[PDB]
Protein backbone atom coordinates (compact mmCIF):
# COMPACT_ATOMS: atom_id res chain seq x y z
CA UNK A 1 0.00 0.00 0.00
CA UNK A 2 1.04 3.64 -0.29
CA UNK A 3 3.14 4.88 2.61
CA UNK A 4 2.95 8.46 3.75
CA UNK A 5 6.20 9.52 5.33
CA UNK A 6 5.46 12.72 7.28
CA UNK A 7 7.93 15.14 8.75
CA UNK A 8 8.95 16.53 11.04
CA UNK A 9 7.45 14.16 13.60
CA UNK A 10 7.73 16.84 16.28
CA UNK A 11 7.95 20.62 16.16
CA UNK A 12 8.53 23.22 18.84
CA UNK A 13 7.09 26.51 17.54
CA UNK A 14 6.58 30.14 18.57
CA UNK A 15 3.38 32.10 18.09
CA UNK A 16 3.46 34.05 14.84
CA UNK A 17 6.05 31.74 13.28
CA UNK A 18 5.86 30.23 9.78
CA UNK A 19 5.33 26.44 9.91
CA UNK A 20 6.03 23.95 7.09
CA UNK A 21 4.86 20.36 7.46
CA UNK A 22 5.82 17.87 4.72
CA UNK A 23 4.41 14.56 3.47
CA UNK A 24 6.12 12.27 0.99
CA UNK A 25 4.18 9.44 -0.71
CA UNK A 26 5.87 6.15 -1.60
CA UNK A 27 4.43 6.76 -5.07
CA UNK A 28 2.66 9.40 -7.19
CA UNK A 29 -0.75 10.14 -5.61
CA UNK A 30 -1.85 12.90 -8.01
CA UNK A 31 -2.81 15.62 -5.55
CA UNK A 32 -5.48 13.50 -3.86
CA UNK A 33 -4.33 14.33 -0.34
CA UNK A 34 -5.83 16.33 2.52
CA UNK A 35 -4.32 18.05 5.53
CA UNK A 36 -6.21 17.85 8.82
CA UNK A 37 -5.71 19.05 12.35
CA UNK A 38 -6.72 17.20 15.48
CA UNK A 39 -6.69 18.50 19.06
CA UNK A 40 -6.60 16.36 22.24
CA UNK A 41 -9.95 14.66 22.77
CA UNK A 42 -11.36 16.39 19.71
CA UNK A 43 -12.16 15.15 16.18
CA UNK A 44 -10.25 15.85 12.94
CA UNK A 45 -10.80 19.21 11.21
CA UNK A 46 -9.67 19.31 7.56
CA UNK A 47 -7.65 22.33 6.52
CA UNK A 48 -7.15 21.64 2.86
CA UNK A 49 -8.37 18.98 0.42
CA UNK A 50 -6.92 17.92 -2.93
CA UNK A 51 -3.44 19.22 -2.07
CA UNK A 52 -4.20 22.96 -2.25
CA UNK A 53 -7.92 23.76 -2.05
CA UNK A 54 -8.66 25.64 1.19
CA UNK A 55 -11.56 24.25 3.25
CA UNK A 56 -14.55 26.57 3.58
CA UNK A 57 -14.19 28.41 6.87
CA UNK A 58 -10.50 27.65 7.31
CA UNK A 59 -8.32 30.75 7.68
CA UNK A 60 -6.21 31.76 4.68
CA UNK A 61 -3.00 31.55 6.73
CA UNK A 62 -3.21 27.83 5.84
CA UNK A 63 -2.03 26.67 2.38
CA UNK A 64 -0.99 23.46 0.67
CA UNK A 65 1.12 22.59 -2.36
CA UNK A 66 2.56 19.54 -4.10
CA UNK A 67 2.30 17.55 -7.31
CA UNK A 68 3.51 13.97 -7.40
CA UNK A 69 5.02 12.45 -4.29
CA UNK A 70 5.86 15.57 -2.30
CA UNK A 71 3.19 17.74 -0.65
CA UNK A 72 3.55 20.48 1.94
CA UNK A 73 1.19 22.25 4.32
CA UNK A 74 2.37 25.76 5.16
CA UNK A 75 1.11 27.89 8.05
CA UNK A 76 1.88 31.56 7.41
CA UNK A 77 1.66 32.77 11.01
CA UNK A 78 1.02 30.38 13.90
CA UNK A 79 -1.81 31.24 16.27
CA UNK A 80 -2.64 29.66 19.63
CA UNK A 81 -5.72 28.01 18.07
CA UNK A 82 -3.38 25.98 15.86
CA UNK A 83 -1.56 23.81 18.44
CA UNK A 84 -2.47 20.17 17.97
CA UNK A 85 -1.37 17.33 15.73
CA UNK A 86 -1.35 17.79 11.95
CA UNK A 87 -1.92 14.81 9.66
CA UNK A 88 -1.89 14.22 5.90
CA UNK A 89 -4.28 11.79 4.22
CA UNK A 90 -3.81 10.17 0.83
CA UNK A 91 -6.95 8.98 -0.94
CA UNK A 92 -5.67 8.33 -4.43
CA UNK A 93 -5.82 4.58 -3.94
CA UNK A 94 -7.18 2.19 -1.30
CA UNK A 95 -6.34 1.40 1.37
CA UNK A 96 -6.51 5.00 2.54
CA UNK A 97 -3.28 5.83 4.36
CA UNK A 98 -2.34 8.57 6.79
CA UNK A 99 1.02 10.07 7.66
CA UNK A 100 2.44 9.56 11.16
CA UNK A 101 1.63 13.21 11.92
CA UNK A 102 3.51 16.14 13.39
CA UNK A 103 3.01 17.40 16.92
CA UNK A 104 3.22 21.17 17.32
CA UNK A 105 3.93 22.59 20.78
CA UNK A 106 4.72 26.07 22.14
CA UNK A 107 8.41 26.62 22.78
CA UNK A 108 9.77 27.83 26.13
CA UNK A 109 13.02 27.47 28.10
CA UNK A 110 13.96 24.01 29.38
CA UNK A 111 12.43 23.38 32.81
CA UNK A 112 13.21 20.51 35.19
CA UNK A 113 10.26 18.81 36.87
CA UNK A 114 9.15 19.30 40.47
CA UNK A 115 9.13 15.78 41.90
CA UNK A 116 7.12 14.67 44.95
CA UNK A 117 6.70 11.09 46.24
CA UNK A 118 3.64 9.81 48.14
CA UNK A 119 3.54 6.69 50.37
CA UNK A 120 0.31 4.66 50.54
CA UNK A 121 -2.60 6.15 52.46
CA UNK A 122 -3.54 4.38 55.68
CA UNK A 123 -7.01 4.02 54.21
CA UNK A 124 -5.71 2.10 51.22
CA UNK A 125 -3.29 0.08 53.32
CA UNK A 126 -6.17 -0.92 55.57
CA UNK A 127 -7.69 -2.39 52.38
CA UNK A 128 -4.91 -4.70 51.26
CA UNK A 129 -3.45 -2.52 48.54
CA UNK A 130 -0.46 -0.19 48.47
CA UNK A 131 0.14 2.44 45.75
CA UNK A 132 3.29 4.59 45.72
CA UNK A 133 2.48 7.72 43.71
CA UNK A 134 5.09 10.16 42.38
CA UNK A 135 4.28 13.41 40.49
CA UNK A 136 6.75 15.03 38.07
CA UNK A 137 5.18 18.46 37.57
CA UNK A 138 5.77 21.40 35.22
CA UNK A 139 8.70 20.51 32.95
CA UNK A 140 9.76 21.12 29.37
CA UNK A 141 10.26 19.45 26.91
CA UNK A 142 7.59 16.73 27.25
CA UNK A 143 10.37 14.13 27.15
CA UNK A 144 10.98 12.51 30.53
CA UNK A 145 11.85 9.10 32.03
CA UNK A 146 10.61 7.68 35.35
CA UNK A 147 12.22 4.74 37.18
CA UNK A 148 11.33 3.06 40.47
CA UNK A 149 13.62 1.24 42.89
CA UNK A 150 12.49 -0.74 45.93
CA UNK A 151 15.23 -1.37 48.53
CA UNK A 152 17.83 -0.35 45.95
CA UNK A 153 16.81 -2.44 42.94
CA UNK A 154 14.51 -1.55 40.07
CA UNK A 155 10.82 -2.38 39.86
CA UNK A 156 9.28 -2.88 36.41
CA UNK A 157 5.64 -3.83 36.74
CA UNK A 158 3.07 -2.20 38.98
CA UNK A 159 3.89 1.11 37.28
CA UNK A 160 1.31 3.18 35.37
CA UNK A 161 2.08 6.62 33.90
CA UNK A 162 -0.20 9.37 32.61
CA UNK A 163 0.90 12.59 30.84
CA UNK A 164 -1.10 15.81 30.77
CA UNK A 165 -1.06 18.08 27.74
CA UNK A 166 1.13 21.16 27.42
CA UNK A 167 -0.25 23.77 29.83
CA UNK A 168 -1.82 26.82 28.16
CA UNK A 169 -0.19 29.31 30.52
CA UNK A 170 3.37 28.15 31.16
CA UNK A 171 3.87 25.67 28.31
CA UNK A 172 5.12 22.84 30.49
CA UNK A 173 3.98 19.24 30.85
CA UNK A 174 3.23 17.15 33.92
CA UNK A 175 3.13 13.40 34.51
CA UNK A 176 1.97 10.97 37.18
CA UNK A 177 3.62 7.63 37.99
CA UNK A 178 1.73 5.12 40.14
CA UNK A 179 3.68 2.02 41.28
CA UNK A 180 1.04 -0.38 42.65
CA UNK A 181 1.75 -3.37 44.87
CA UNK A 182 0.10 -5.33 47.64
CA UNK A 183 0.08 -4.25 51.29
CA UNK A 184 1.81 -7.55 52.04
CA UNK A 185 4.50 -6.81 49.47
CA UNK A 186 4.87 -3.17 50.44
CA UNK A 187 5.68 -4.23 53.99
CA UNK A 188 8.42 -6.61 52.85
CA UNK A 189 10.57 -3.62 51.89
CA UNK A 190 11.80 -0.33 53.30
CA UNK A 191 13.22 2.26 50.90
CA UNK A 192 11.03 3.17 47.95
CA UNK A 193 12.66 5.57 45.50
CA UNK A 194 11.33 7.66 42.63
CA UNK A 195 13.78 8.70 39.90
CA UNK A 196 13.14 11.17 37.08
CA UNK A 197 15.51 11.66 34.17
CA UNK A 198 15.02 14.64 31.86
CA UNK A 199 16.96 16.63 29.25
CA UNK A 200 17.47 19.39 31.82
CA UNK A 201 20.16 17.32 33.56
CA UNK A 202 22.53 14.35 33.40
CA UNK A 203 21.93 13.09 36.95
CA UNK A 204 18.30 12.21 37.76
CA UNK A 205 16.16 14.03 40.30
CA UNK A 206 15.78 11.44 43.06
CA UNK A 207 12.95 11.50 45.59
CA UNK A 208 12.21 8.81 48.17
CA UNK A 209 11.30 7.64 51.63
CA UNK A 210 11.55 4.65 53.98
CA UNK A 211 8.73 2.75 55.68
CA UNK A 212 10.71 2.55 58.92
CA UNK A 213 10.45 6.37 58.85
CA UNK A 214 6.67 6.62 58.38
CA UNK B 1 -17.60 23.28 -1.27
CA UNK B 2 -15.64 20.26 -2.54
CA UNK B 3 -16.91 18.28 -5.54
CA UNK B 4 -16.67 14.51 -6.14
CA UNK B 5 -12.98 15.40 -6.68
CA UNK B 6 -12.65 13.51 -3.40
CA UNK B 7 -12.08 10.69 -5.92
CA UNK B 8 -15.52 9.10 -5.75
CA UNK B 9 -14.48 5.88 -7.48
CA UNK B 10 -17.45 4.12 -5.81
CA UNK B 11 -16.01 1.29 -3.71
CA UNK C 1 -24.13 22.92 5.65
CA UNK C 2 -21.45 20.20 5.91
CA UNK C 3 -22.20 17.63 8.59
CA UNK C 4 -21.80 14.09 9.81
CA UNK C 5 -23.22 13.12 13.20
CA UNK C 6 -22.43 9.78 14.74
CA UNK C 7 -24.28 7.64 17.21
CA UNK C 8 -23.48 7.75 20.93
CA UNK C 9 -20.78 5.97 22.94
CA UNK C 10 -21.02 2.17 23.06
CA UNK C 11 -20.16 -0.15 25.93
CA UNK C 12 -20.25 -3.74 24.73
CA UNK C 13 -19.22 -7.15 26.07
CA UNK C 14 -16.56 -9.22 24.33
CA UNK C 15 -17.93 -11.62 21.74
CA UNK C 16 -20.79 -9.25 21.00
CA UNK C 17 -21.38 -6.87 18.11
CA UNK C 18 -22.29 -3.23 17.58
CA UNK C 19 -23.59 -1.19 14.70
CA UNK C 20 -22.53 2.46 14.52
CA UNK C 21 -24.36 5.14 12.52
CA UNK C 22 -23.31 8.26 10.60
CA UNK C 23 -26.06 10.72 9.58
CA UNK C 24 -25.14 12.97 6.64
CA UNK C 25 -26.41 16.58 6.39
CA UNK C 26 -25.88 19.59 4.13
CA UNK C 27 -25.00 17.71 0.95
CA UNK C 28 -26.28 15.18 -1.57
CA UNK C 29 -25.81 11.90 0.32
CA UNK C 30 -25.48 9.86 -2.87
CA UNK C 31 -22.69 11.83 -4.53
CA UNK C 32 -19.79 11.07 -2.16
CA UNK C 33 -18.38 8.03 -0.43
CA UNK C 34 -18.40 7.64 3.33
CA UNK C 35 -15.38 6.02 4.94
CA UNK C 36 -14.71 4.76 8.44
CA UNK C 37 -11.48 5.30 10.34
CA UNK C 38 -10.36 3.68 13.58
CA UNK C 39 -8.09 5.48 16.07
CA UNK C 40 -6.42 4.10 19.19
CA UNK C 41 -3.58 5.47 21.36
CA UNK C 42 -1.34 2.50 20.61
CA UNK C 43 -2.13 2.01 16.89
CA UNK C 44 -3.07 5.46 15.59
CA UNK C 45 -5.21 6.09 12.51
CA UNK C 46 -6.52 3.10 10.52
CA UNK C 47 -8.77 3.23 7.45
CA UNK C 48 -11.42 0.50 7.72
CA UNK C 49 -13.38 0.82 4.48
CA UNK C 50 -15.57 2.98 2.28
CA UNK C 51 -19.07 2.95 0.83
CA UNK C 52 -20.71 4.88 -2.02
CA UNK C 53 -24.37 5.47 -1.03
CA UNK C 54 -25.14 6.02 -4.71
CA UNK C 55 -23.90 2.70 -6.14
CA UNK C 56 -23.75 0.73 -2.86
CA UNK C 57 -20.11 0.10 -3.68
CA UNK C 58 -17.70 -0.78 -0.89
CA UNK C 59 -13.96 -1.22 -0.34
CA UNK C 60 -12.44 -2.66 2.84
CA UNK C 61 -9.04 -2.84 4.50
CA UNK C 62 -7.87 -6.44 4.27
CA UNK C 63 -7.58 -6.25 8.08
CA UNK C 64 -11.32 -5.71 8.52
CA UNK C 65 -12.70 -7.93 5.74
CA UNK C 66 -15.07 -10.23 7.58
CA UNK C 67 -14.99 -8.14 10.75
CA UNK C 68 -16.54 -4.87 9.62
CA UNK C 69 -19.59 -4.45 7.39
CA UNK C 70 -20.53 -1.19 5.71
CA UNK C 71 -24.02 -0.27 4.62
CA UNK C 72 -25.80 2.97 3.73
CA UNK C 73 -29.48 3.92 3.62
CA UNK C 74 -30.65 6.49 1.03
CA UNK C 75 -33.85 7.38 2.93
CA UNK C 76 -32.25 8.52 6.16
CA UNK C 77 -28.98 9.54 4.46
CA UNK C 78 -27.16 7.49 7.08
CA UNK C 79 -24.00 5.38 6.75
CA UNK C 80 -23.68 2.33 9.01
CA UNK C 81 -20.75 0.22 10.17
CA UNK C 82 -21.14 -3.02 12.09
CA UNK C 83 -18.29 -4.76 13.95
CA UNK C 84 -18.67 -8.38 15.15
CA UNK C 85 -16.81 -10.64 17.63
CA UNK C 86 -15.59 -7.61 19.59
CA UNK C 87 -12.50 -8.05 21.69
CA UNK C 88 -10.80 -5.10 23.48
CA UNK C 89 -8.49 -4.61 20.47
CA UNK C 90 -11.69 -3.16 19.01
CA UNK C 91 -12.07 -0.68 21.89
CA UNK C 92 -11.40 2.59 20.12
CA UNK C 93 -12.84 5.81 18.83
CA UNK C 94 -14.42 5.32 15.39
CA UNK C 95 -14.85 8.08 12.81
CA UNK C 96 -16.87 8.42 9.67
CA UNK C 97 -15.59 10.89 7.13
CA UNK C 98 -16.30 12.29 3.69
CA UNK C 99 -12.50 12.61 3.28
CA UNK C 100 -13.00 16.32 3.90
CA UNK C 101 -15.69 16.39 6.61
CA UNK C 102 -15.24 14.26 9.73
CA UNK C 103 -17.81 13.08 12.23
CA UNK C 104 -17.30 13.74 15.95
CA UNK C 105 -16.57 10.07 16.39
CA UNK C 106 -18.11 7.22 18.36
CA UNK C 107 -16.28 5.81 21.38
CA UNK C 108 -16.61 2.05 21.78
CA UNK C 109 -15.35 0.29 24.91
CA UNK C 110 -15.19 -3.50 25.01
CA UNK C 111 -15.14 -4.69 28.62
CA UNK C 112 -16.70 -7.27 30.92
CA UNK C 113 -16.23 -4.78 33.76
CA UNK C 114 -19.38 -4.10 35.75
CA UNK C 115 -20.23 -0.70 37.24
CA UNK C 116 -17.91 -0.07 40.17
CA UNK C 117 -17.61 2.95 42.48
CA UNK C 118 -14.15 4.54 42.94
CA UNK C 119 -12.17 4.12 46.15
CA UNK C 120 -10.71 7.53 47.02
CA UNK C 121 -7.40 7.93 48.85
CA UNK C 122 -5.73 11.06 50.29
CA UNK C 123 -2.12 11.59 49.31
CA UNK C 124 -0.08 13.57 51.83
CA UNK C 125 3.55 14.74 51.72
CA UNK C 126 6.10 12.23 52.94
CA UNK C 127 6.70 12.93 56.64
CA UNK C 128 8.97 15.94 56.77
CA UNK C 129 9.58 16.62 53.07
CA UNK C 130 8.03 20.10 52.99
CA UNK C 131 11.43 21.77 52.66
CA UNK C 132 10.32 24.69 50.54
CA UNK C 133 8.00 27.58 49.83
CA UNK C 134 5.35 25.21 48.52
CA UNK C 135 3.79 21.84 49.27
CA UNK C 136 2.18 19.39 46.85
CA UNK C 137 -0.83 17.35 48.04
CA UNK C 138 -2.43 14.50 46.12
CA UNK C 139 -5.57 12.50 45.40
CA UNK C 140 -5.97 8.96 43.95
CA UNK C 141 -9.25 7.70 42.42
CA UNK C 142 -8.71 3.93 42.08
CA UNK C 143 -10.83 1.02 40.87
CA UNK C 144 -13.87 2.49 39.15
CA UNK C 145 -15.92 1.82 36.02
CA UNK C 146 -17.05 3.23 33.80
CA UNK C 147 -15.79 6.70 33.07
CA UNK C 148 -16.09 9.51 33.68
CA UNK C 149 -15.48 10.87 37.14
CA UNK C 150 -15.09 14.60 37.72
CA UNK C 151 -12.79 15.64 40.54
CA UNK C 152 -12.17 19.07 42.00
CA UNK C 153 -10.40 20.59 44.99
CA UNK C 154 -12.01 22.46 47.89
CA UNK C 155 -15.40 22.04 46.25
CA UNK C 156 -13.95 23.85 43.25
CA UNK C 157 -12.36 26.73 45.17
CA UNK C 158 -8.86 25.43 44.50
CA UNK C 159 -8.30 25.45 40.74
CA UNK C 160 -4.83 26.90 40.32
CA UNK C 161 -1.80 24.64 40.64
CA UNK C 162 -3.88 21.55 39.90
CA UNK C 163 -3.02 18.63 37.62
CA UNK C 164 -5.68 15.99 37.13
CA UNK C 165 -3.99 13.33 35.02
CA UNK C 166 -5.84 11.19 32.41
CA UNK C 167 -7.39 8.00 33.77
CA UNK C 168 -5.83 4.67 32.86
CA UNK C 169 -6.91 1.01 32.72
CA UNK C 170 -5.61 -0.84 35.77
CA UNK C 171 -6.59 -4.53 35.79
CA UNK C 172 -10.05 -4.08 34.21
CA UNK C 173 -10.94 -0.89 36.11
CA UNK C 174 -9.96 2.79 35.73
CA UNK C 175 -7.48 4.72 37.89
CA UNK C 176 -7.00 8.47 38.03
CA UNK C 177 -4.82 10.79 40.11
CA UNK C 178 -4.72 14.54 40.73
CA UNK C 179 -2.13 16.79 42.35
CA UNK C 180 -2.45 20.32 43.69
CA UNK C 181 0.22 22.69 44.94
CA UNK C 182 -0.18 25.47 47.49
CA UNK C 183 2.33 27.56 49.43
CA UNK C 184 3.85 25.87 52.50
CA UNK C 185 2.11 28.00 55.14
CA UNK C 186 -1.36 27.54 53.58
CA UNK C 187 -1.50 23.81 54.33
CA UNK C 188 -2.15 22.13 56.68
CA UNK C 189 -3.41 25.18 58.61
CA UNK C 190 -6.26 25.56 56.10
CA UNK C 191 -8.25 22.41 55.23
CA UNK C 192 -7.82 21.00 51.71
CA UNK C 193 -10.36 18.48 50.39
CA UNK C 194 -10.55 16.38 47.24
CA UNK C 195 -14.04 15.98 45.75
CA UNK C 196 -14.65 12.85 43.71
CA UNK C 197 -18.02 12.20 42.08
CA UNK C 198 -18.85 9.15 39.97
CA UNK C 199 -22.13 9.77 38.07
CA UNK C 200 -22.26 6.12 37.00
CA UNK C 201 -22.40 4.53 40.47
CA UNK C 202 -23.87 7.74 41.91
CA UNK C 203 -20.84 8.22 44.16
CA UNK C 204 -20.05 11.45 46.01
CA UNK C 205 -16.82 11.20 47.99
CA UNK C 206 -14.84 13.88 49.84
CA UNK C 207 -11.33 13.12 51.05
CA UNK C 208 -9.81 15.57 53.53
CA UNK C 209 -6.01 15.66 53.22
CA UNK C 210 -4.68 15.13 56.73
CA UNK C 211 -0.92 15.15 57.54
CA UNK C 212 0.84 11.86 58.35
CA UNK C 213 2.19 10.11 61.46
Amino acid sequence: DIKMTQSPSSMYTSLGERVTITCKASQDINSFLTWFLQKPGKSPKTLIYRANRLMIGVPSRFSGSGSGQTYSLTISSLEYEDMGIYYCLQYDDFPLTFGAGTKLDLKRADAAPTVSIFPPSSEQLTSGGASVVCFLNNFYPKEINVKWKIDGSERQNGVLDSWTEQDSKDSTYSMSSTLTLTKDEYERHNSYTCEATHKTSTSPIVKSFNRNEC
Amino acid sequence: DATPEDLNAKL
Amino acid sequence: QDQLQQSGAELVRPGASVKLSCKALGYIFTDYEIHWVKQTPVHGLEWIGGIHPGSSGTAYNQKFKGKATLTADKSSTTAFMELSSLTSEDSAVYYCTRKDYWGQGTLVTVSAAKTTAPSVYPLVPVCGGTTGSSVTLGCLVKGYFPEPVTLTWNSGSLSSGVHTFPALLQSGLYTLSSSVTVTSNTWPSQTITCNVAHPASSTKVDKKIEPRV
